[PDB]
């Protein structure tokens, strides 16, 4: 499974994969209904984009869910725990302190953060797309070596299984992040607060009843 | 007051500009002369029978 | 009085720009040396 | 394919080993103040960090040099660890953290 | 030359060797090797995208100059427009005096929005039909390049040398890309700040450390 | 006027000769030779785009008719809907105290719960669209997936090839107009915040005053 | 290259002068309220209009 002509498809028993989706890459459920990947070059570029987006989305989902959970449980105190309000802490009087204590980061400037991020991220992305200290001729998407310290993907079959698992987790993370963004836009509250409100009264607290009738002619 | 005057001496203006018309005059004339020079600076260099490489110029 | 100031500014900037862009136009190469 | 590369784009490594090894390595005195003939013959630019500095002539032969190199390496590594662990907790506690016995010469009496 | 061939500058500096595609060989102006999304693999789509990009560049250059000109002419001159801000200058057609060019009640004095729209539709449709078809009225402009016509569109003859033409193509495309980015900036600044492009610049120059996006508007955007 | 071959009507009239792409040879219905962005230079992408366009066209016909019908019925007195006559106010109807009563009679549908409606719609249309994507179902159909015929052609007006091609052209040309009109419906509802027929009546009251430019200053940014 | 190196050195010297008036006790200010005295400069004028004036 997961490869070849006998892998699960994106619709179930109603299977009709295109001609260019032979089942050679991870997460190939045969879903191209727009022909966007008919060109092999565009297919490769889209594959790289999807994998990078998946990894970034996993990191972002974890980073958007962790501090709010910590603050709601009472374990730690932050200037702003909500994910879409965490950037405005740099404008507060006390600056930005990691986990609340003033002896961890104590960042005070936004220009310095911007310039340092520009330099560092530009250098590391140039390393990623060209090769640098960690390698010169490794793979574009799965380099390994220094980025696989404890060898977990060495058997070719285990490597493919882990590729599939990573892609599926990243896709779930992307959907969750889009949900985070739209949920914050509509409700103006954090994901954990929305989950708690829904779990309190599932019938009363939802999207349809709460906001849908006020989605035309009335405010939210 | 009895009469009128510019009343700008001993003030400390940038280049003595109290009206935008002076700035416009300066900029327009400078740009015209610069453009005339910029069109011809390629022909002027070629009169030395040499290319403007890193070794160009009067050197000793 | 403002018209006189504008006219004088125009004349002065014209002559100074002529001076600058003439001395920038490969002046060291205009000598009889071989 | 390689396991190492430059930090500043393509063709950026440019490793110059002829500055720390061999007869042209940098010494502990500039060329004007000391000729290369005054260097102890045992120090021939083979071990790393060989600046040719041995005023007391304590390197009689190769065995003594190797033993002293082993001692120096052990002491150096312990020194890095000690310096880091003696400077960092005190700064952490002085900046607002809750650390007991932050100063290195007083942490023993804490417990 | 410097801007053509395999030795041309690239968009990532020294890190750009491993990102340049095999079809961006350095044959057209503005080639920096940026096709990470692979949207120009097909040569036909590449050609259409090049035409779209050049047309957008020219339109954006004109738009940037025309968006910044009447606001500069109001604060630093004696001209009195009905409205100098670019995103508020369309409402002048509904004013009592109509739309007066340069603030003069006898220069254009346009009063009806429907007539202006009809005339614009006629003229722009005619010229864009001529451009798209590649041949104007009575066979005018036949055999000329559809993107770089020349001839009647080059009265001064500044592009009569192929090398000068290539250099000027590079200059035009770079200025156009800069103008496109500046117009995106104009749009977003108009949405967020609500003031003219020149007011933002002058307010920033009043105190650069105090009047920025981060110091004023960043915290109110979430 | 011909609609197939090199002499067909095109998207710029007599001036389309220099703008028709090479790959648009006039082989499919609704071919006016309009491809300026080169989005259909790949045959597979072209076929998928054609399928998407046809499905969008049919959905647009249904949407336009269903948006126009209940408002006309309410205005002519054939039914009572209250504030649900307007096309973008059916979610008010589902959350009504009496529920979604079809045609105003509380004995036709009388839907109360929104979750049930969503679940049944999801199940039914999942089955339908999965069957459509698979290309083979429990019904009698031709080889074509876009134009199945057979079970979906009871009256049988798609027998003669010439009439079938002409009907394909008619379908695509009505669908494109329906799509344009539905886009107009969306934009008008967002801007004016009124009914399409109310907008038509207001425009007819004063065509030189009540037009789209009378609300051009609505979304003006403020300092 | 040599010119750039010495420019960097001179800029470091100017910044060294700046640090004295801010953190290392300040500099004598003859316009200080209540007579001249060694003040500390906390809000320097970095306005482009003031510097260009
Ligand atoms: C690296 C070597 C080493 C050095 C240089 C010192 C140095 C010092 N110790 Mg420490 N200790 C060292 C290893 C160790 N000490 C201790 C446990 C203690 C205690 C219990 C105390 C010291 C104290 C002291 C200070 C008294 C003189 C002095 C600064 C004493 C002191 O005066 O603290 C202020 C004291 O109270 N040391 C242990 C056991 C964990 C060690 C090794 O395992
Ligand atoms: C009826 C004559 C005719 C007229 C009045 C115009 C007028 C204009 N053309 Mg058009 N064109 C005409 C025929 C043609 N044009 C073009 C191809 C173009 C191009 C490629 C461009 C213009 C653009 C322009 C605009 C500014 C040009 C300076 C201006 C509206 C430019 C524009 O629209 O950018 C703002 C521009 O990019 N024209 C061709 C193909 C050779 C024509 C054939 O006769
Ligand atoms: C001879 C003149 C002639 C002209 C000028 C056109 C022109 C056009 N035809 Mg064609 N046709 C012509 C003859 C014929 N057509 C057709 C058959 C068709 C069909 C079947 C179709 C077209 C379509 C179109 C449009 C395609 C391009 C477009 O949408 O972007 C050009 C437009 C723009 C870039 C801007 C428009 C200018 C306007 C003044 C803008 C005003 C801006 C706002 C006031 C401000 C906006 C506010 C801000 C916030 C956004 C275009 C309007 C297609 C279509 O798009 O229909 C809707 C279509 O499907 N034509 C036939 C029958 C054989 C013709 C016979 O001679
Ligand atoms: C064809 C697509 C489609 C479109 C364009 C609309 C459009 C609209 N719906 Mg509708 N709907 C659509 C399908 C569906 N809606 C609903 C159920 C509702 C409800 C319950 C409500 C709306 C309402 C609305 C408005 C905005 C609310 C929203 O975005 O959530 C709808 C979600 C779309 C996936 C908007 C005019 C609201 C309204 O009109 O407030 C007065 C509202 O109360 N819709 C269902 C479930 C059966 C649909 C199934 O396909
Ligand atoms: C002003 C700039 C200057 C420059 C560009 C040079 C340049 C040179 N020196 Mg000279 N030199 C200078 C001043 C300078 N020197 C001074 C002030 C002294 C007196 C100590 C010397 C004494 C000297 C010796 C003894 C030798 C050279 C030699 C050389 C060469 C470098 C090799 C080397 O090992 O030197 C390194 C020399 C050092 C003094 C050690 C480094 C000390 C660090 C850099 C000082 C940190 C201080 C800081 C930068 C300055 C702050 C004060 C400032 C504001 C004034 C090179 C040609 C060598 C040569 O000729 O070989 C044949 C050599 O033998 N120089
Ligand atoms: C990209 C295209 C572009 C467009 C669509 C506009 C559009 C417009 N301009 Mg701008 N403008 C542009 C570029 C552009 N401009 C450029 C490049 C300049 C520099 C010369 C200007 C300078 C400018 C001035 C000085 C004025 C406008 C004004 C206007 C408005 C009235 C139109 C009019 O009366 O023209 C009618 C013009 C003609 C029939 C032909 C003019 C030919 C020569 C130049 C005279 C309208 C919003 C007017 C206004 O309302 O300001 C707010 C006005 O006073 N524009
Ligand atoms: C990157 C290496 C480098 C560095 C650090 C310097 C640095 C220096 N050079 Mg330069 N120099 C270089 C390369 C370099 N040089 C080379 C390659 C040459 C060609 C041989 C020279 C030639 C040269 C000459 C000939 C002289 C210097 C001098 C000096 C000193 C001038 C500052 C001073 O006057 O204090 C006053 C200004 C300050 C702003 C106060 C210091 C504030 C600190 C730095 C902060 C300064 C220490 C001059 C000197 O002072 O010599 C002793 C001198 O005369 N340089
Ligand atoms: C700085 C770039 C230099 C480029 C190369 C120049 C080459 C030489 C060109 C010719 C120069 C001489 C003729 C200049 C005539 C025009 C100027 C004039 O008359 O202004 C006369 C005007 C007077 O402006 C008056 O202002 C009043 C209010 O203040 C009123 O408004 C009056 O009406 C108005 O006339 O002054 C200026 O424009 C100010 C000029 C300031 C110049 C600052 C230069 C900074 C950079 C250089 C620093 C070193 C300068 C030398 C210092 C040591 C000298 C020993
Ligand atoms: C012109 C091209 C456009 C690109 C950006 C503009 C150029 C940036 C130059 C300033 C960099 C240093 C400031 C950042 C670091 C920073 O924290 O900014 C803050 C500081 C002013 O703000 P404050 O100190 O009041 O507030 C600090 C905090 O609010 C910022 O976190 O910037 C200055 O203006 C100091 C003077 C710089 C003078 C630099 C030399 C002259 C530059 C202009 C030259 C004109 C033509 C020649
Ligand atoms: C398949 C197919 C096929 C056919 O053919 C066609 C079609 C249909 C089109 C297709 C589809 C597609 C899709 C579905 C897509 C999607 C996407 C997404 C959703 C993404 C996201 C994505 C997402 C993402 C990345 C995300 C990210 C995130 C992040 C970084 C974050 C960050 C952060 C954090 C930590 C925290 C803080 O406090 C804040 C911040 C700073 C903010
Ligand atoms: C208020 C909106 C008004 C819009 C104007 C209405 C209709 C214009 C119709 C067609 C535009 C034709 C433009 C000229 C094309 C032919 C040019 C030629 O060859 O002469």
């Amino acid at each position: 499974e997961w490869y070849g002509p006998n892998r699960p498809q994106f619709l179930g028993p109603f299977s009709n994969p295109p001609s260019y989706l032979k089942g050679e890459f991870p997460g190939d459920y045969g879903w191209d209904t727009a022909g966007l990947s008919a060109d092999p070059e565009t297919f490769a570029r889209y594959r790289e984009l999807e994998v990078i987006h998946a990894r970034w989305a996993m990191l972002g989902a974890l980073g958007c869910v962790t501090p709010e959970l910590l603050q709601r449980n009472g374990v730690a105190n932050f200037g702003e725990a909500v994910w879409f309000k965490a950037g405005a802490q740099i404008f507060q009087e006390g600056g930005l302190d990691y986990l609340g204590n003033p002896s961890l980061i104590h960042a005070q400037s936004i220009v310095a953060i911007l310039l340092t991020q520009l330099v560092l991220m530009g250098l590391i992305e140039g390393y990623r797309v060209n090769g640098g200290p960690a390698g010169e001729g490794l793979d574009a998407l799965y380099p390994g070596e220094a980025f696989d310290p404890l060898g977990l993907a060495d058997d070719p079959d285990t490597f493919a299984e882990l590729k599939v698992k990573e892609l599926k987790n990243g896709r779930l993370a992307m959907v969750s992040m889009l949900g985070f963004g739209v949920q914050g836009l509509i409700t103006r509250k954090g994901p954990i607060e929305n989950l708690a409100d829904h779990l309190a009264a599932p019938d009363a607290t939802n999207f349809w009843v709460d906001y849908a009738p006020k989605s035309a002619g009335i405010g939210y | 007051l009895v009469d009128d005057r510019l009343a700008g001496e001993g003030t400390g203006k940038i280049l003595g500009i109290n009206d935008p018309s002076l700035f416009w005059a300066i900029t327009i004339v400078f740009t015209i002369v610069w453009g005339v020079f910029y069109v011809s600076t390629r022909e002027i260099d070629a009169a030395s029978d040499r290319e403007n490489d890193d070794d160009f110029g009067l050197t000793l | 009085m403002l018209t006189l100031k504008i006219f004088v500014y125009t004349v002065v900037t014209f002559f100074v720009s002529l001076f600058i862009f003439g001395f920038l136009s490969n002046d060291p190469g205009r000598n009889p040396g071989q | 394919v390689s396991r190492s590369g430059g930090w500043l784009g393509s063709d950026s490594q440019n490793i110059n080993l002829d500055k720390w090894y061999g007869p042209d390595r940098v010494l502990y005195l500039p060329g004007g103040l000391l000729a290369r003939d005054e260097i102890n013959p045992v120090l021939n630019g083979t071990l790393p960090g060989d600046y040719g500095y041995d005023p007391l002539g304590l390197a009689k032969d190769a065995e003594t040099l190797a033993k002293y190199r082993a001692n120096e390496l052990l002491h150096a590594r312990w020194a890095m660890l000690a310096a880091a662990g003696a400077i960092i907790p005190e700064g952490l506690a002085a900046n607002g953290a809750d650390v007991k016995g932050a100063t290195w010469f007083e942490t023993g009496a804490a417990m | 030359s410097v801007w053509y061939g395999p030795d041309r500058p690239k968009f990532l500096g020294p890190f750009s060797d491993g990102l340049v595609p095999a079809y961006l060989t350095g044959e057209f102006p503005g080639d920096y090797g940026w096709d990470t999304s692979g949207l120009s693999a097909d040569p036909e789509t590449f050609k259409k995208y090049r035409t779209i990009e050049v047309i957008h560049a020219r339109w954006a250059m004109l738009g940037a100059l025309g968006c910044i000109f009447p606001e500069v002419l109001e604060k630093y001159s004696g001209v009195q427009f009905g409205e100098a801000v670019w995103f508020k200058a369309g409402a002048q057609i509904f004013a009592d005096g109509g739309l007066n060019y340069l603030g003069n009640s006898g220069l254009v004095h346009a009063q009806s929005i429907v007539a202006t729209l009809v005339v614009q539709v006629l003229l722009m449709g005619a010229v864009e039909i001529y451009r798209a078809n590649g041949e104007g009225p009575n066979g005018f402009g036949e055999g000329q390049d559809t993107l770089y016509p020349g001839g009647a569109f080059d009265p001064l003859g500044l592009a009569d040398d192929p090398d000068t033409l290539a250099e000027l193509k590079v200059k035009e495309i770079k200025n156009g890309r800069l103008a496109m980015l500046s117009m995106l900036g104009f749009f977003v600044q108009a949405i967020v700040t609500g003031k003219g492009p020149l007011d933002n610049l002058l307010q920033h120059l009043e105190e650069p450390g105090e009047f920025n996006f981060y110091a004023l508007y960043a915290n109110s955007l979430a | 006027v011909e609609f197939y071959g090199p002499d067909r009507a095109k998207w710029l009239g007599p001036f389309s000769e220099g703008s028709v792409p090479s790959y648009l040879k006039g082989e499919f219905p609704g071919d006016y030779g309009w491809d300026t962005a080169g989005l259909s230079a790949d045959p597979e992408t072209f076929a998928r785009y054609r399928e998407i366009e046809v499905i969008h066209a049919r959905w647009a016909m249904l949407g336009a008719l269903g948006c126009l019908t209940p408002e006309l019925l309410q205005n002519n007195g054939a039914a009572d809907f209250g504030e649900a006559a307007v096309w973008f106010k059916a979610g008010a109807s589902i959350f009504n105290e009496d529920g979604l009563n079809y045609l105003g009679n509380p004995s036709l549908i009388h839907a109360q719960s929104i979750v049930a409606v969503l679940l049944t719609q999801l199940v039914i249309m999942g089955a339908a669209e999965a069957y459509r994507y698979s290309g083979e179902g429990p019904v009698e159909t031709s080889g074509d997936s876009l134009y199945p015929g057979g079970f979906f052609d009871p009256l049988g007006l798609a027998d003669d090839p010439d009439t079938l091609a002409e009907l394909k052209v008619k379908e695509i040309k009505n669908g494109r107009l329906a799509m344009f009109s539905m886009f107009g419906f969306f934009v008008q509802g967002l801007v004016t915040g009124k009914s399409p027929l109310e907008n038509l009546a207001d425009h007819l009251a004063e065509p030189s005053v009540n037009n789209g430019f009378a609300s051009a200053t609505k979304f003006l940014p403020l300092p | 290259t040599i010119l750039g190196i010495h420019l960097i050195v001179l800029g470091l010297g100017a910044w060294l002068l700046v640090w004295k008036a801010m953190y290392f006790g300040g500099i004598y200010d003859t316009w200080a309220p209540g007579g001249g005295d060694v003040r500390i400069i906390t809000n320097p004028t970095v306005s482009p209009g003031v510097i260009f004036g």
